[PDB]
């Protein structure tokens, strides 16, 4: 499919579950830490999914405000629209039969929440008069980094609607918990950045870098992975000289 | 709440209505009479 | 199966609802979190003489355009630009038949007073066409009980709702329903297997059935459907009986 | 003739109605200390029908909780200025009723700012438009009704006591359900007749003294409307002119 | 031009105040009213507006307190184009009201210290506090004030800054307290009683019972703008004694019988 | 050029030296910053600077933060160019655009939005700003004027004042001698104000003031240093009349209820 | 290139770090104290980047309008609409490669935070009524007088808000920290300030005052040093005046 970061037993099982869900057009949930890219994984699995070649929706959550699905997802394609009349494309109508991914869906308001709840209850929220229904055939996807478990417990979203929006919630475990893909990512990023930073060679994570990583809590995980990647890009040293002090923390004050 | 000139906002007569209202702008007695003669159609209009 | 089997008490309530369906009286309805009080309404509407008439059910208080309550009856376009006004409206769409409300829960106190007054007196007028209100054919309200109003007083303007005592319908819990719950689950499973094009029903351990029965069913049959979906996807095979049923997709391993 | 709606056998109700008739012949301000259900909007109709100018349009129906922006707009508007919700000149204005009179309800909800604007209009009708010079006045009497103990509200300084004084050329206490008890059975009979006719029931098949005692024991926190629509639900429970309603449930709650 | 209003004000101090107003008539500087709510503060204000106006002189008796909205008072500061939902349309507004006149404020405390200081920057200078070309309109305008709040109390609130209270103040008029005047109270009371007996077209004036007159004098009536007239209409409700003279004073309108 | 000060409020104690320094700063093009009691010579100082505008044609433009519209005055802050906010039409000059090269007669209005403070700091960084919706800004010039009444350092310490505010502000401090402090021309400026009051009131001649009057004047701090004294004097022009007025001090505190 | 030189070992280190980062178009921020010439530093860097001859125009977060927020980074179509106007490029298009620094970044709202999180993508710009996104990736940089670690401690700065930055934070020495070129920096500041003052050349400059000034917090390090210098220059206003007992302590009352 695509070049992938992480082939661990957990990562491999994730790939297997992705294959299982790929036929499953029923909406599901892939949970994980941000700065990893589970959305890209969803895109690859969608290429493997029912829509082997189909549409795709990015749909960052807080990209629409005071803009209903009717404003953007449904659109104003027909005549007699607001202002002077013309054609206007709509997302949720545009990408039927493809992929419908919701980015940072945990970042959500109550009103859009009530909208999407009915959209799920009816297949799509539809437009205008209450006599008009709709359904969307795109592969519905969504993800964020928040444990909604308490958000619904706090009522930030409708708990029943939360239950409705998916059919199988899956959570990506911490890469820091893995801490084995540490070396694999280090090497892959070393090659990629040697191609990028145009270095003579990859310095290689010397003993101190490995020890620090072993001690590192790595809160950002894949986010912290790219963070350490940039950090070592700062701490290049020499292409020959293996990087023992590879990490570079911006917050710290040297000397 | 308060009002603002910028918002999603929901006209002016064109062509046909222009000559129509011009019949009002024209005098009905004679100025519109010439156009009414120029009609020469809509036999269902006595 | 695709219809509302319903429990015995639920069956009696369903008979009462199918009877009240011919009664076109304005109503306010209450169903559980995932009970699905809408399908019974559709069955009643079919049983109602309003079956032939339009039955536009409220679109969850959707907020398209700025017409809002004038969305109930509005204009399409000025003739000079676009199309005729063409008398299209929301309160008009449910014409000759039922009229169902949805997401009545979300409203605040002011719009609550507005709805109470509309119940007291309703008129429909639009820049585009429209037609007189005070008919509200086979009117019925629903989904208000999701967010109670004036439960300890206050909240929304439900003092008039206390005054406005048109009949209402409760919603027993799925755990309290005691219907053919396993049968409904099996029906859903068969429907999914057809949808999934599955080889067959793999089966279910009666021990697994009893263990899954250890659940409040907070989403009622909706919770049942979600748990069944998760359990089957976990099974992912038609080979052996489902000794596992999904408690919650939120978990760790 | 105003239909003598809810003709109150209560003597205090009769005195209140006599005062209502006297003041309605007058064209002077007045207050009504009454509750929703306790004469909900009925006295407004009494004033409109017995208005000092019967031809003078008394729209009444001011039990209107409108948002601060919404209420202020309901008072005043601007042509081609601001006012995003409406368009161009705002005919929507309290001057909508000239020749008649002007009333208020849910008046406890009036902000001190809105209350001040109202008192100013009461003393002198001016500046009733968001746009332009509004010295013009539409002649109309003043009346209102809210259920709050507005003496405490002013003791709390909740709104302008200026209107509270100026408008209150007569504050009329109005009866809740607990006030009228002798007329309870008669009003129940009147409502039952109205329902049977409306429900097409020929009549109530029979009334049980137990039924009357139970209904009287069942209080009416909403003085009329709660009792009225409770009777609606109870008749729906009975539904048969042949079947007497001895214990027809008033309300689901 | 316009005469000051007729008002039964037999209080000699009230007469002195009227004389003070007479002195202020040609004068062109701010005036305050420290009159009570229900002390005819607006009434004396109108008398003043007429007298000092003295040549078809405009007045303005408006409360931004009634202007419930912030954007409302913002519009009261004129805007030429893009004004809220409006776009490129004229709006003279309150500026025209004060054009060639003065400003009379009834209980101006409700104004925010932001609004207060807006008015402060307007007062001494006068150039147009409005969105307009160079906003240079320092119109020939005076001002006058009326509120029941206390100056130290306002300082505690701080809603009136130092220069606010000061460049606000050039004259002050505390209306005679409703508790202060006693004889003039019954005097104006009889005046209004006659006014009612006339306007109501009642063929007979009931007059005034001695017990009723004594009760009215004992009645605090700290509000007496028309709360006196209100109690007057209260007894007028107990009409039918037009030939008679029987006491009927409505103390608690909420209370019945 | 050199113009007669339209006012003559001078307090010889230090406002003489203050005026000397102000004259020194008058040719300068750096930020003009002032501080002191309102109703006390400070807006008068603003007049002083505005006349003290080197050469002429400098637009003595004053905009007061409290005299504005929250969430809306921004359209007039850096300018307006496009439709849907300025009523379409043209590039609508904002308060800043209304004064290019002219005086930024700001006073420390201490408006609630520190956002306003930053927006001004955005204007006051390098002489550059943009009308509303303009894809191209405009780097401009204008005279800059500030006047205050409160301890900006305290509020910044209290976090109430944007440190950046006083930072982009305050080319230097300009405080004022209080009426409890200046006390130089009490009788002298009193005579000047009384002369104006007489020229208005058309009384026959100067009524005169007793020594007890000046005694109470010294006893008074005069909270509105330049103004509250003028209030006392103006009220003195009222009440009793003619030349007989002399003793019995004067009418200083209108707020003071009559004895 | 014609800005104040720090003339410090830390200042030299920062200059070298900037020189190293000059080709790097990766996202960045100015940590430390804005209003101490972080603006000038970023500007001179924009002059000397890999795209030295490129269109660079910085921007401040707190500038634009909440309603016009969508019109901030971009432009709306509004063809036959109320705000009818031509296809407008807008900011994220208006820069297109150069340095548009994220100033006032500490002064942002959570809504603007969502906007930036959308901007975390290299272009892919969806406008109002737009058909297809456009990828406008540019040399990216910001400024932060605040401690984003403490900000995420308060949480108002999202973890993604921190993630947007793609550079390890270079920090400059505060007033107490730097205190290196204080005499020389004061000398240059006096040169500029007296060139403004047009007074005769200062015959008096006593370094004992400079020493006592070193015994001061100088919270406005870059600004207030020269500020008090020029303020004392104006207050003294004398050429033959030694740097003695002269100080701009506006908080202090004169005696
Ligand atoms: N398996 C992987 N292979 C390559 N890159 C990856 C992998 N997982 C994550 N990434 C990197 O992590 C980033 C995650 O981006 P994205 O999915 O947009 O995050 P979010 O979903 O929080 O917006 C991607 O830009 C990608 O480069
Ligand atoms: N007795 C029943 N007969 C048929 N379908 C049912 C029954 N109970 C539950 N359902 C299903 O449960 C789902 C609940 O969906 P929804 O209407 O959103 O629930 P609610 O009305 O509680 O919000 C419905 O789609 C419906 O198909
Ligand atoms: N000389 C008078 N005789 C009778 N009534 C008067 C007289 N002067 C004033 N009033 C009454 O006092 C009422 C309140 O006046 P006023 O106190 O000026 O109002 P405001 O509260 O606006 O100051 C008016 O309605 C008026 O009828
Ligand atoms: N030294 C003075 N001599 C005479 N009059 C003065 C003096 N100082 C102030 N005034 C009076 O104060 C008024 C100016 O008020 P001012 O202090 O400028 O208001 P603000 O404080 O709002 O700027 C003038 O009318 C003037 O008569
Ligand atoms: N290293 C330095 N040497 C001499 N003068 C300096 C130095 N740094 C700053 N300055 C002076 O102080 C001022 C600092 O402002 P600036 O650095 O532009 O603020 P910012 O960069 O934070 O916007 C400049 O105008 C400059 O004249
Ligand atoms: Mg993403
Ligand atoms: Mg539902
Ligand atoms: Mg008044
Ligand atoms: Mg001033």
């Amino acid at each position: 499919k695509d070049n992938l970061l992480g082939e661990a037993n957990s990562f491999l099982e994730v790939l297997e579950q992705v294959s299982h869900l790929a036929p499953l057009d029923k909406p599901v949930l892939i949970i994980g830490e941000r700065g990893t890219g589970k959305e890209l994984i969803a895109s690859r699995l969608h290429y493997l999914s029912s829509r082997w070649q189909g549409p795709f929706i990015s749909l960052n959550c807080a990209a629409l405000n005071e803009n209903l699905l009717d404003s953007e997802l449904f659109g104003h394609e027909a005549g007699a629209f607001t202002g002077a009349q013309k054609r206007h494309p709509g997302r949720f109508e545009r990408a039927d039969g493809g992929t419908l991914f919701l980015d940072e869906l945990a970042t959500a308001p109550m009103m859009v929440q009530e909208k999407l709840l009915r959209v799920i209850e009816y297949g799509e929220l539809e437009r205008v008069g209450g006599s008009q229904p709709l359904q969307v055939n795109v592969r519905l996807v969504c993800a964020t980094n928040a444990d909604l478990p308490a958000m619904v417990n706090e009522g930030t979203f409708r708990a029943d609607l939360l239950d409705r929006l998916a059919f199988d919630v899956v959570q990506l475990p911490p890469l820091r918990e893995r801490e084995s893909d540490i070396m694999l990512m280090a090497e892959y990023f070393a090659i990629q950045m040697c191609r990028e930073i145009k270095l003579p060679l990859f310095p290689g994570f010397t003993e101190r870098a490995r020890e620090t990583l072993l001690n590192y809590r790595w809160p950002g995980n894949i986010r912290e992975l790219k963070n350490v990647v940039e950090r070592s890009v700062y701490r290049h040293g020499t292409s020959d000289y293996p990087l023992d002090d590879i990490i570079i923390d911006p917050f710290k004050r040297r000397p | 709440m308060k009002q603002g000139l910028q918002l999603r906002l929901s006209l002016a007569m064109t062509p046909q209505l222009q000559q129509a209202i011009r019949l009002l702008q024209l005098s009905t007695l004679e100025l519109q009479q010439e156009l009414q003669q120029a009609l020469e159609s809509n036999p269902l209009l006595e």
